[PDB]
RNA sequence: CAGAAGAAUCAUCGAAUCUUUGAACGCACUGCGCCUUUGGGUUCUACCAAAGGCAUGCCUGUUUGAGUGUCAUU
RNA sequence: AGAGCAUAGCUGUUGGGACCCGAAAGAUGGUGAACCAUCUAGUAGCUGGUUC
RNA sequence: AUUGGAUAUGCCAUAUAAAGCGCUUUCGAAGAGUCGAGUUGUUUGCAGCUCUAAAUGGGUGGUCAUCUAA
RNA sequence: UUGACCUCAAAUCAGGUAGGACUACGCGCUGAACAAUAAGCGCAGGAAAAGAAAAUAACCAUGAUUCCCUCAGUAACGGUGAAGCGGGAAAAGCUCAAAUUUGAAAUCUGGCAACAUUUCUUUUGUUGUCCGAGUUGUAAUUUCAA
């Protein structure tokens, strides 16, 4: 095994930008939210803002 | 001055009073040893403009090689090692023959307070300078080794640069 | 593995430990007062610059700047005179105050004359007069020193006063 | 031999962390000297203006500032470069002016002895 | 405020300038002083046993000979057009003293 | 196990100590010494023991003496 | 009436030790023709093997 | 406990001094067995050997530009 | 002759200093095989080396060195293979020789004596005096940018 195997990836930027854009987009839906395994049953809305 | 005629009458080596004192001195630097104390240089035009001054801790030593590397740079090396406690400051040609050729080199004392105070040459004192004409860090050494600024003077192309992200 | 680190791992006698690391954590600052007072610990020098008012580069900087929040003809070169800047901030202000008072306590600058200056310059006026001083620097046996006409008006002017 | 360059996170961190250190030593003059602007020495690049090494005397003279006065205050010195034209004289006497104008020295104290 | 912008342009109007002449640029002009010194070296060090044979040469009106000499020893032809024109000198100089 | 009761097979650590060698240095490489000082001792001039020293190259200075030297020298 | 550019994977290919084990070495420097250490993972069209 | 750069302040300060800028009916030194030439070897540079310089000269470039080695 | 100067030596004379080791990185010298290659030899430091142009360029010109990216697998060469520009990190400049201090060797080491000082009774200096160095040149001044 060698130390200059490639350990890191390149992504272009824009594809980072959508993959979270699409990853905030889904924490907005409740059955996405319960389908990884989060105990939002009883939470009052999706999303969920509090005060400042 | 006197050290504008002492270096202009230095440009013509094979002039009637230059040849007659080559011959008399070379002769007579043959009688001494191989490496030898001067009491003063044979050239003190030459030397004061190499950095030497007539004060204390200034060494000046005559050495004779063999014709036929560097005749200058092995001097400095002679030198050195002979006179271990020394800094080699600098060196010059004296004379030459049909076998040797003559070499003064200018030795400073490190350890002498006239040169531990003095700024100009303070620097020498300092550990990087140890045996400054083994490393060739002389005027000489750093002629042979091709050092200077220009065109007519390797790891970093032999090997393979992987980034990160690439 | 080395044979020296593995006798240190072979004896009893403890490593000389130094718990050194420490990041994160940037320089503090010495040097002005007036800095080191409104200087907070966690910006970086760039924030802390900006806030403060001053500039870290005079020229252009390599890189993006962070977006915090959303926005919402020689003579005339040569012959001008800027009008200096305003202070955006109080400590630009606190600044330029103490530049401006301590230079006004550190003005005196006129000298007095000593009693060889002062005995040397009034023999010279005595004899020639206080309007004539090329012809006081041409009297080769009361300038002894052979002062120029220059050199006798700084005299007489620090005498003055 | 092959170069890696997994210390690049830590060049980065490292290199900030002497901008910081040199910083505090001097705390309110800017962490770089004032750089002139120059013209890129090909017909590929003459149009550009970027940074040059230092301010020629002179461009120093005619904004004001001596050779010896100008390194004390953070205005470096090109004694090789040269204002074959008025526009570079011109465009870096400014860029001094306006350095001045926006500069604040800090006055020192001066040994004053009795008389004389 | 103070601030370099980098890249674009900032004037393609050109209005040049004359520059001086820099102290470096004055290397190689001679002195009075060392006209001097050389002039009193060159007659005490005396010539070299290769000047001395092209001084010869041109006594005898041999300057072919003499000019090749020359350039055989020095090197190149403007070492040795300069060499002769010394030299001739020296005899000029000689002759008018003595 | 044993052992001490400012204890500790502790930590820190600025003071002391650090056998024979080894660049290794009195000569040798077991021994053999040199000089000086000190002292013994009931064997006192001396002897003996111990201690102090005793490598080489080179630099600055100090002291001393030679010279076939340059003069100075009526 | 421009289709490229970037990244990822697949496949093929050429270099590096280059699927693994395999062929007398030679050279440099040492120890007492010999021995030892390194260059060396030297050189393989060939041999044997190469995992649900 | 040991330190560094500043600040404030007391005392001392050999200033008859030392600087920057400005102006000229006055001046302005610049590194040689090196540069360079021939030739022979090592890997253009370097090295040996033979020869050996100049003073707006010499180097490197495209008459001109740039630089100022030993 | 005395006596100066130059030598040539001597001292278990005073004060110093060099060696050996490490050697990852660094700088020299040397060198085969299958390339500044391993080895071999020499010499340093916390970095070393390099370094304030006898440098590029041919432009509206650049401006010590070093490192990174690019130029570029390009020119060129015969597969090897740069560099100028360009973008970054960092930036800091200077010291002599060559000038008559000549109205004044203004310079320096050492001994000795005091006075201080300390990472330190261990360190480092100051002042005074004498001797030596030095005019075959030590200071101030100057380094072409002047």
């Amino acid at each position: 095994t060698k130390t200059w195997r490639k350990w890191h990836v390149k992504v272009n930027q824009n594809e980072k930008r959508y993959a979270i854009a699409s990853a905030v987009a889904a924490s907005g839906v409740p059955s996405l939210l319960l389908a990884r395994g989060h105990r939002i049953e009883e939470i009052p809305e999706v999303p969920l803002v509090v005060d400042d | 001055g006197a050290y504008k005629y002492l270096e202009e009458l230095a440009k013509k080596k094979q002039s009637d009073v230059n040849l007659f004192l080559s011959r008399v001195r070379a002769w007579e630097y043959r009688q001494m040893n191989v490496i030898h104390r001067a009491s003063r240089p044979s050239r003190p035009d030459k030397a004061r403009r190499l950095g030497y001054k007539a004060k204390q801790g200034y060494v000046i030593y005559r050495i004779r090689v063999r014709r036929g590397r560097s005749a200058r740079c092995t001097a400095e090396e002679r030198v050195g090692r002979y006179c271990s406690n020394l800094r080699v400051l600098n060196s010059y040609w004296v004379n030459q023959d049909a076998t040797y050729k003559f070499f003064e080199v200018i030795l400073v004392d490190p350890s002498h307070k006239a040169i531990r105070r003095d700024p100009r040459i303070n620097w020498i004192v300092n550990p990087v300078h140890k045996h400054r004409e083994s490393r060739g860090l002389t005027s000489i050494g750093k002629k042979s080794r091709g050092i200077g600024k220009g065109h007519r003077f390797w790891l970093r192309h032999n090997t393979l640069s992987l980034r990160r992200y690439r | 593995a080395n044979p020296r680190q593995r006798n240190k791992q072979r004896s009893g006698k403890p490593r000389l430990t130094r718990r050194n690391a420490n990041k994160k954590a940037k320089a503090k600052i010495y040097g002005n007062f007036v800095i080191q007072q409104n200087w907070d610990k966690h910006a970086t020098l760039r924030q802390n610059y900006a806030r403060l008012g001053l500039l870290a580069t005079p020229n252009y900087v390599t890189g993006g700047v962070e977006k915090l929040y959303p926005d919402p003809t020689l003579d005339d070169v040569l012959d001008k005179e800027i009008s200096i800047a305003p202070a955006k901030t109080e400590v630009v202000r606190q600044l330029e105050e103490e530049a401006v008072k301590k230079a006004a306590r550190q003005s005196n600058k006129m000298l007095p004359l000593s009693a060889f200056e002062h005995a040397y310059i009034q023999r010279l006026i005595n004899k020639y007069g206080t309007e004539d001083f090329e012809s006081m620097a041409k009297d080769v046996k009361l300038n002894s020193k052979l002062f120029n006409g220059s050199k006798l008006k700084n005299l007489y002017i620090r005498m003055k006063a | 031999y092959v170069k890696t360059w997994f210390n690049q996170p830590g060049r980065k961190l490292r290199r900030r962390q002497a901008r910081q250190t040199k910083a505090a030593k001097i705390a309110p003059r800017p962490v770089e000297a004032i750089r002139p602007a120059v013209k890129p020495p090909t017909i590929r690049y003459n149009m550009k203006v970027r940074a040059g090494r230092g301010f020629t005397l002179e461009e120093l003279k005619a904004a004001g500032v001596s050779r010896r006065v100008a390194s004390t205050i953070g205005i470096p010195v090109d004694h090789r470069r040269r204002n074959r034209s008025e526009e570079s004289l011109q465009r870096n006497v400014e860029r001094i002016k306006v350095y001045l104008a926006h500069l604040i020295v800090f006055p020192r104290k001066a040994g004053q002895p009795k008389k004389g | 405020a103070p601030g370099l912008v980098v890249g674009l342009n900032k004037g393609k109007t050109l209005t040049k300038r004359q520059l001086p002449e820099r102290p470096s640029r004055r290397k190689g002009h001679l002195s009075k002083r060392t006209a001097f010194v050389r002039s009193i070296v060159r007659e005490v060090a005396g010539f070299a046993p290769y000047e001395r044979r092209v001084m010869e040469l041109i006594r005898n009106s041999q300057d072919k000979r003499a000019r090749k000499l020359a350039k055989k020893r020095l090197g190149t032809l403007k070492r040795a057009k300069g060499k002769i024109e010394e030299l001739t000198s020296v005899i000029q100089s000689s002759r008018l003293a003595h």
